[PDB]
């Protein structure tokens, strides 16, 4: 699709709120969560997601589902830069490792196995 | 700096998330 926030404002933006995300919360990581077009889950409005460096891949996930009420019927899959991230894998490594020219991350979902 | 126009299309609400 395209990246919404970089196509308004990022770069100043992402530089302002990282260093008041660090100041103030030095042990969270700046994310980035957006809906991709096509599949049938509710969709996602535009926020800034900072989550404890502490937690693990499958309690952020597990999050992202519980907070949109992922029902049963349907299932959900996140991704980030083009891969499936391991659930067992700390917020901060994944931060640290992926961590962008901004320092922050951006995450995809998508409520459909096979997104073609 | 600082171009914090008051026409933002895009809002990007600050959320502390953790469970």
């Amino acid at each position: 699709m395209g990246w919404m926030f970089k196509e308004d404002h990022s770069l100043e933006h992402r530089c302002v709120e990282s260093a008041k995300i660090r100041a103030k919360y030095p042990d969270r990581v700046p994310v980035i969560v957006e809906k991709v077009s096509g599949s049938q889950i509710v969709d996602i409005d535009k926020r800034k997601y900072l989550v404890p460096s502490d937690i693990t891949v499958a309690q952020f996930m597990w999050i992202i589902r519980k907070r949109i009420q992922l029902p049963s019927e349907k299932a959900i899959f996140l991704f980030v830069d083009k891969t499936v991230p391991q659930s067992s894998l700390t917020m901060g490594q994944l931060y640290e490792k992926e961590k962008d020219e901004d320092g922050f991350l951006y995450v995809a979902y998508s409520g459909e196995n096979t997104f073609g | 700096g600082a171009m914090e126009i008051i026409h933002e299309d895009n809002e990007w609400g600050i959320e502390l998330v953790s469970e």
